């Protein structure tokens, strides 16, 4: 996230213009606390998710 | 979160729940009426398995 976070985002804008992300699976592995705290990874690269 | 993983709805009894439900009503019972016969308590899950 943090890679597709550098790469939609050309320098000055805080957001990349494209904000959206889209998840299968999203979290099909990880302890509760631990998705919590992926999300809270996705909330500070500031993305729109699926 | 050991204990939020630990418990939540039971599709199962789901099931039953609403077989009790439609069989009471013995009519179409509509998502929101459903919701609120049946305690909501999980109730994203409850929508999405009727």
């Amino acid at each position: 996230t943090a890679s597709l976070s550098y790469a939609l985002s050309p320098a000055g804008s805080r957001y990349p213009l494209f904000g959206t992300i889209i998840l299968d699976e999203a979290f099909s592995r990880s302890s509760h606390a631990v998705a919590g705290r992926i999300i809270a990874a996705l909330r500070e690269f500031g993305l729109h998710a699926v | 979160d050991f204990w939020d993983a630990f418990n939540g709805l039971d599709r199962e009894v789901l099931i039953q729940q609403t077989l009790q439900l439609l069989a009471k009503e013995n009519r179409p019972v509509g998502l929101a009426e459903l919701a609120e016969l049946l305690p909501p308590a999980h109730d994203l899950e409850t929508f999405a398995v009727w």
